[PDB]
């Protein structure tokens, strides 16, 4: 277990990201259990969204793997919880950290970008898609902890 | 102010204090063992690399 991961983990627990709880798994230190609060003034407000993040063998040369566990009605999160985020692929750099990933996912919740069927709804009728997201949040992202 | 300084001389790759720091023209530096800039992505000729003995001395006069 590279000291880099130990440092990040120690540092993550010391200075947590506001609105984000991120803790290493008790059995496997490469796995992190993440809970992101729904951003205020968003359709996801009031919600607590669970995510699984793990660090592959080649980290930090390779990006961490992240997946939403909590069902969410978001243009950039598919039915399998997979999130479309450039820094999780070709835009990843060894200078990036778990913090940056967490911050980016958090921002993605504040700014859904439709430009899949979910994305279609956000496009054709946005006002209703927000309402669905608001319902999905109530249904799946509240009292779910 | 001391934490901010220590973070300025921290290698963004290994996340430890810079050891044999090599600097890029963009101002970012890395441990010699740890090497487009990984941080700012501004390109550099693979010879415009220059050791930073001043930073190395600052690192030592830190802890
Ligand atoms: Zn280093
Ligand atoms: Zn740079």
């Amino acid at each position: 277990l590279p000291r880099r991961i130990i440092k990040e983990t120690q540092r993550l627990l010391a200075e947590p990201v506001p609105g984000i709880k991120a803790e290493p798994d008790e059995s496997n230190a490469r796995y992190f259990h993440v809970v992101i609060a729904g951003p205020q003034d968003s359709p996801f407000e009031g919600g607590t969204f669970k995510l699984e993040l793990f660090l592959p063998e080649e980290y930090p040369m390779a990006a961490p793997k992240v997946r939403f566990m909590t069902k969410i009605y978001h243009p950039n999160v598919d039915k399998l919880g997979r999130i479309c985020l450039d820094i999780l692929k070709d835009k990843w750099s060894p200078a990036l950290q778990i913090r940056t990933v967490l911050l980016s996912i958090q921002a993605l919740l504040s700014a859904p970008n439709p430009d899949n069927d979910v994305a279609e709804q956000w496009k054709t009728n946005e006002a209703q898609a927000i309402e669905t997201a608001r319902a999905w949040t109530r249904l799946y992202a509240m009292n779910n902890i | 102010i001391l934490l901010n300084v220590k973070e300025e001389v921290t290698c963004p790759i290994c996340l430890e204090l810079l050891t044999e720091p090599l600097s890029l023209h963009c101002g970012h530096s890395f441990c010699q063992a740890c090497i487009s800039c990984p941080v700012c992505r501004i390109s550099y000729q693979p010879e415009n690399i220059q050791p930073n003995r001043h930073v190395a001395n600052i690192v030592e006069k830190l802890r």
